[PDB]
RNA sequence: AAUUGUUGAAAGGGAAGGGCAUUUGAUCAGACA
RNA sequence: AAUACUGCCAGCUGGGACUGAGGACUGCGACGUAAGUCAAGGAUGCUGGCAUAAUGGUUAUAUGCCGCCCGUCUUGAAACA
RNA sequence: AAUAUGUAAGAAGUCCUUGUUACUUAAUUGAACGUGGACAUUUGAAUGAAGAGCUUUUAGUGGGCCAUUUUUGGUAAGCAGAACUGGCGAUGCGGGAUGAACCGAACGUAGAGUUAAGGUGCCGGAAUACACGCUCAUCAGACACCACAAAAGGUGUUAGUU
RNA sequence: CCCUGAAAAUGGAUGGCGCUCAAGCGUGUUACCUAUACUCUACCGUCAGGGUUGAUAUGAUGCCCUGACGAGUAGGCAGGC
RNA sequence: GAGAACAGAAAUCUCCAGUAGAACAAAAGGGUAAAAGCCCCCUUGAUUUUGAUUUUCAGUGUGAAUACAAACCAUGAAAGU
RNA sequence: GGUUGCGGCCAUAUCUACCAGAAAGCACCGUUUCCCGUCCGAUCAACUGUAGUUAAGCUGGUAAGAGCCUGACCGAGUAGUGUAGUGGGUGACCAUACGCGAAACUCAGGUGCUGCAAUCU
């Protein structure tokens, strides 16, 4: 009892039903996988300029 | 292809900055309407020059009425055609009263005798035959003897009712 | 059995360009990449380390990370019926700056000028791009240019 | 005239629902090019006789 | 003369057994049923649409 | 034959009247369709919908989430509006005055509001006071503070709370949850 | 109910039964005012 | 000069077929010096027949054309499953 | 090369001013993130848009088969296996006499009209229509898929070539 | 184009009759016939968008206007008997 | 290729040419010339910590791989690696 | 303009055969006490700039030169190809319709461009 082995027949039919959704885009993406030494210092950078701006409404 | 008209068609590779006013070439085309005729124009132009409709432009498309449309004329016709086994050149002679009427019947003969459909046929030249005894083929030469007459025997008359009460007579 | 190794099928994909083997020229390492740059991926067969997978060949993406010898490029590979986010760690030899944005930039600065100079003139701008319109009318001259009549040619062989 | 607002003017019009040509199509088989003796493609100003029978 | 800039397109072909690409272009041209018709402005970017659907 | 571009005979998928069968709910719905049809004020259209929302989509607004809203700059005299029940919060020690209009006030929060000198309005008294919703501040409760949403989107590396009955070690915490037992997630 | 006898009506040139339609025969509702 | 051919007219006009949804008014107009009128947001006017098995429903038969056994499993069933 | 395929076509934009840090520079150098300021819909191609986004849960299925084109094994197969699309399966209606898959066309109950594919001697609705040729077969021929025929011959006849 | 090449088993199939300046083959021009398709209308349903709580009568999940759509196994849901 | 006692087709020595026609454990395909090849010099980064990433993918596991972070070291004049 | 140091693109820079090269620079060139390396001061190191030379390197020019680069309605709208038909053909295959479109070939033209710094009749 052999039977069929493989086909991509009808698979693009299915994939197009509910879409092929575009990849979605966000302002402010994630820092995931960014260099750690950069992020460490950059954590302190935002902290600093955060503090300066509360000192701008003191 | 239908009932034929004859067109003069004129086109020319699109002007370029460095080559404006290109050369203009004409063809006389036998087609049934002006759209087929420009399709045909481009068909042959691409068989000679580097052009295609995409890069060229039709300049003028003009019907050419028969100069003497009640003057019986002996035509010689030159044609390229592909048959099943290959492609060949012919010369036939049509005795009709206008180029367009004769190109029509050429196409009938090619279809009847050599099974060539319209696509397989290139009119190369159609021209009036000035002197008699330049007429070559005999199926024409027959009709140029002096004081010519001939009867039409076995006359058949298209009945208009289903029955008949005589019994016909093919007399003429 | 079947074979499906990491560089399977890349015989010509990772070949080197004709008479262009050898060391990579020194500008490839003088180019500078910043977060946000649009880059094109084309793997260099001679540099095995830090090489993209064959799938990311010919693929364009955005850098998200800049390391010692490398750039992080995120790319949207579409698996299934959707796109996923893929971050790649390429080395500078396999990446290159995409001119796909130059036309845009060349058109932005130009658009600002066309707008400032027109505003400081008296409005009337029109600076969207329009497709190719059909040709206008024209009168072509016959002078020195009579139509050369053509006919199809008969059949020959010449062999 | 294809004016400045041909997009909004032309889209304001619902697709035209025509009937079949009232005298028939003229060709024996439709799904060849106009040049080849069927109906499809750009038949240029011959569209008007077609459309006028379908209206 | 100037090349025409307006064109009028009617769907000749029925609904079924149509390849996906002409089938989109028929939808974008709003000719989704047989014998309906719309006007089309002639540009490179739509002259290339008409090409894609001439059989229909 | 039409080549359809979209699903045919598709319901909008938004509620149209509350699924509730409370007479009084249908009366408020009656009031507010009228208001929403004849007022051009947006607040009525919003309120009309919230009356249809199912109990999930009506998370309680705490009395302290309210007190917070009144601390917005220029928001402290606004009359807050809650289309749902309002719950007491023993964790704020000082509550402001103001007027809260709700579907329900709990025994606890009605006290805390009235005690501090406020007023508890039912949503139709609010209609009379503010047909265009003038001076209203609508608050919604936190919807994904629901427990069940912890288990939604469960899957590898999703960090997402397994549907479990008993918990503790011995309960889905070995193979596939730590580097030393096979793998981690 | 299957199935059977009698009586009455009707059709039947290698099945029968069915669809749309109308002639003919039988039968019946309603509506006029 | 004429004619054909192709195209246009918000030019005139005859024969035939199917339909008559809606139920005060309300709209856009048209004709009128005007008053009024109208073919302008869906049929009215006039005349006749029968008031009945005439029309209509049911039914049985005849006639034209059409109609393979249902259920199932199956890529595929009227199947010599 | 063709056909297929990555990215881009702006407000999440562009330009000036000059803050934050532990990263980085010989260096207030740079990198990243910012405060403040300048410019609106011809704000940056087309066409479309019975809206767009999102969430949860759950059925059936997990034997497939056919056609055009590409294509592997086999002399081949109504054979075995892939690619893209379209279909049958799940689908009736008109055509192909007949027929799962071809052509046409996709179905609420009806009236009037016009057509498709295919037809119009008679069976059968519809020209024993018009026009030019060809063919006479002591086993003529007669419309895609399709229900087969070849090399090679003919002083049958027809038009052609040198 | 026609003929020869051209041999299988019940009787027999251009679908049948039959057709020979065809009712055959090539090719052109017209008219004509008819799908559950197309256009217009009526009705049924589905979906959508509007309008309407003002009392003093009868449905407010109602009433009124308008547009578009309608194939279906396995299967889902709905509203009903 | 042209040259050197025994020395021959093949021992060792020299010069010219030489785009890789070689070598790089292994199948093959990429890749490599002041090297990735051959000769030498010094070594243990085949080490410690724990994440991210690419292929296969369900975007699970595994195997294999890439770019960093934080250590400790090797080599080199050094940039480096 | 030459040259030199460091370059970028990496033959229009390469290959083969001849000829020319002022000045400065490069070069070849002299020596082996020292650091340093070789079977060999040939290479590598050091010392001299003195003692010599344009021979070579180097730069430039010639050639119906090889190669390479560029162009062209040279070939060729050819080959191939996307789309269409109840198109032809027993097939093999082939025309046609709406599009896209090569490679060889052939002829013509060309033979490094240029960044920083120093120097030069
Ligand atoms: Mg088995
Ligand atoms: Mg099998
Ligand atoms: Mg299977
Ligand atoms: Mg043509
Ligand atoms: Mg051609
Ligand atoms: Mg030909
Ligand atoms: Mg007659
Ligand atoms: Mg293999
Ligand atoms: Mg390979
Ligand atoms: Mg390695
Ligand atoms: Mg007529
Ligand atoms: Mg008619
Ligand atoms: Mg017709
Ligand atoms: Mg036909
Ligand atoms: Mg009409
Ligand atoms: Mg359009
Ligand atoms: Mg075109
Ligand atoms: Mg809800
Ligand atoms: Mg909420
Ligand atoms: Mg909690
Ligand atoms: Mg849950
Ligand atoms: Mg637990
Ligand atoms: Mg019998
Ligand atoms: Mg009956
Ligand atoms: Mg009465
Ligand atoms: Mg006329
Ligand atoms: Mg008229
Ligand atoms: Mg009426
Ligand atoms: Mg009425
Ligand atoms: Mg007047
Ligand atoms: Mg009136
Ligand atoms: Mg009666
Ligand atoms: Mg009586
Ligand atoms: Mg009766
Ligand atoms: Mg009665
Ligand atoms: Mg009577
Ligand atoms: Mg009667
Ligand atoms: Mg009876
Ligand atoms: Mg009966
Ligand atoms: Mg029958
Ligand atoms: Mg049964
Ligand atoms: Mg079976
Ligand atoms: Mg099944
Ligand atoms: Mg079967
Ligand atoms: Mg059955
Ligand atoms: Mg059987
Ligand atoms: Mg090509
Ligand atoms: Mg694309
Ligand atoms: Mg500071
Ligand atoms: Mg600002
Ligand atoms: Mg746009
Ligand atoms: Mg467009
Ligand atoms: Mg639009
Ligand atoms: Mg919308
Ligand atoms: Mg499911
Ligand atoms: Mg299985
Ligand atoms: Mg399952
Ligand atoms: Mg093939
Ligand atoms: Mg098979
Ligand atoms: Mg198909
Ligand atoms: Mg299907
Ligand atoms: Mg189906
Ligand atoms: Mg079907
Ligand atoms: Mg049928
Ligand atoms: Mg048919
Ligand atoms: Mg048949
Ligand atoms: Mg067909
Ligand atoms: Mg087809
Ligand atoms: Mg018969
Ligand atoms: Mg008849
Ligand atoms: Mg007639
Ligand atoms: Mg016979
Ligand atoms: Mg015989
Ligand atoms: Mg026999
Ligand atoms: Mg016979
Ligand atoms: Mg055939
Ligand atoms: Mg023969
Ligand atoms: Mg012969
Ligand atoms: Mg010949
Ligand atoms: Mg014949
Ligand atoms: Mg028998
Ligand atoms: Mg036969
Ligand atoms: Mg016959
Ligand atoms: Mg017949
Ligand atoms: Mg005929
Ligand atoms: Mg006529
Ligand atoms: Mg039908
Ligand atoms: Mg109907
Ligand atoms: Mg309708
Ligand atoms: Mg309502
Ligand atoms: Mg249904
Ligand atoms: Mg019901
Ligand atoms: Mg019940
Ligand atoms: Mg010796
Ligand atoms: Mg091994
Ligand atoms: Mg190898
Ligand atoms: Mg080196
Ligand atoms: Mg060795
Ligand atoms: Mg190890
Ligand atoms: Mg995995
Ligand atoms: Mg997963
Ligand atoms: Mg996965
Ligand atoms: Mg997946
Ligand atoms: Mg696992
Ligand atoms: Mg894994
Ligand atoms: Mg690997
Ligand atoms: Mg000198
Ligand atoms: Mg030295
Ligand atoms: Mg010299
Ligand atoms: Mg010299
Ligand atoms: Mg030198
Ligand atoms: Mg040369
Ligand atoms: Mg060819
Ligand atoms: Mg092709
Ligand atoms: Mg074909
Ligand atoms: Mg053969
Ligand atoms: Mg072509
Ligand atoms: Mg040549």
């Amino acid at each position: 009892a052999k039977s069929k082995n493989h086909t991509a027949h009808n698979q693009t039919r299915k994939a197009h039903r509910n879409g092929i959704k575009k990849p979605k885009t966000y302002k402010y993406p994630s820092l995931k996988g960014v260099d750690p030494k950069f992020r460490r210092n950059h954590k302190h950078a935002l902290h600093g300029t955060a503090k300066a701006l509360a000192a701008a409404k003191k | 292809m239908a009932h034929f008209k004859e067109y003069q068609v004129i086109g020319r590779r699109l002007p370029t900055e460095s080559v404006p006013e290109p050369k203009l070439f004409r063809m006389r085309i036998f087609a049934s309407n002006e759209v087929i005729a420009k399709s045909r124009y481009w068909y042959f132009l691409q068989k000679l020059h580097k052009v295609k409709k995409a890069s060229g432009e039709i300049v003028s498309i003009n019907q050419i009425n028969e100069a003497h449309p009640t003057k019986v004329k002996n035509f010689g016709v030159w044609v390229r055609y592909d048959s099943r086994s290959g492609t060949h050149n012919m010369y036939k002679e049509i005795r009709d009263v206008s180029r367009v009427a004769a190109v029509e019947t050429l196409y009938q003969d090619m279809a009847a005798r050599h099974r060539a459909r319209f696509r397989s046929i290139h009119i190369l030249k159609v021209a009036e035959i000035e002197k008699t005894a330049d007429v070559k083929r005999q199926y024409v030469k027959q009709f140029l003897t002096k004081d010519l007459k001939f009867p039409l025997p076995h006359r058949v008359q298209k009945s208009t009712k289903t029955f008949s009460y005589k019994r016909p007579s093919t007399f003429y | 059995g079947k074979s499906h190794g990491y560089r399977s099928r890349t015989r010509y994909m990772f070949q080197r360009d004709f008479r262009k083997h050898g060391a990579v020229h020194l500008s490839t390492y003088l180019k500078v990449y910043k977060v946000g740059d649009i880059v094109d991926i084309k793997a260099n067969g001679s540099i095995q380390k830090g090489m993209p997978h064959k799938f990311y060949q010919g693929k364009t993406g955005v850098v998200y990370n800049v390391t010692k010898s490398s750039v992080g490029v995120i790319i949207n590979k579409m698996v299934g019926n959707r796109y996923l986010e893929k971050r790649l760690n390429l080395r500078v030899e396999h990446i290159k700056h995409s001119k796909c944005r130059q036309e845009f930039l060349e058109r932005v600065k130009a658009n600002a000028a066309k707008r400032a100079e027109a505003k400081a003139q008296g409005v009337a701008v029109q600076l969207k791009r329009q497709p190719a319109q059909p040709r206008e009318s024209r009168i072509v001259s016959t002078e020195g240019n009579v139509p050369q009549t053509l006919a199809p040619v008969p059949y020959e062989t010449f062999i | 005239t294809v004016g400045p607002h041909f997009k909004q003017a032309n889209n304001f019009l619902w697709p035209f629902k025509l009937s079949n040509p009232s005298g028939g199509w003229g060709v024996p088989r439709k799904f060849k090019h106009f040049i080849q003796g069927g109906s499809f493609g750009n038949r240029e100003e011959f569209i008007n006789k077609l459309v006028k029978s379908m209206n | 003369e100037a090349q025409h800039k307006l064109v009028f397109v009617v769907r000749i072909k029925g609904i079924n057994k149509i390849p996906p690409k002409p089938r989109k272009v028929l939808q974008l041209l709003r000719l989704t049923r047989i014998n309906s018709g719309t006007f089309v402005k002639v540009t490179k970017a739509t002259l290339e649409l008409l090409k894609l659907i001439e059989p229909y | 034959g039409i080549d359809h571009t979209s699903k045919q005979h598709k319901r909008s998928g938004h509620r149209t009247a509350p699924k509730s069968d409370n007479v009084y709910l249908k009366l408020l719905v009656k009031l507010y369709t009228f208001l929403a049809r004849r007022t051009d004020a947006p607040f009525n259209k919003v309120v009309l919908k919230a009356l249809f929302l199912s109990k999930i989509n009506r998370p309680p607004v705490s009395v302290s989430r309210i007190a917070r809203a009144l601390k917005q700059e220029g928001a402290a005299n606004k009359t807050v509006v809650v289309v749902g029940t309002v719950t007491d919060d023993a964790r704020i020690f000082e509550f402001p005055k103001t007027t809260v209009a709700a579907l329900r006030f709990t025994a606890g929060a009605r006290a805390k509001i009235v005690k501090a000198g406020g007023e508890c309005i039912t949503l139709d008294q609010l209609a009379v006071r503010a047909p265009k919703g003038q001076n209203t501040l609508i608050l919604r409760g936190p919807r994904n503070s629901r427990e069940a949403v912890r288990h939604f989107g469960m899957g590898p590396h999703k960090g997402k709370a397994p549907r479990i009955l008993s918990t503790g070690r011995k309960f889905e915490r070995a193979r596939g949850r730590r580097r030393s037992k096979g793998f981690k997630v």
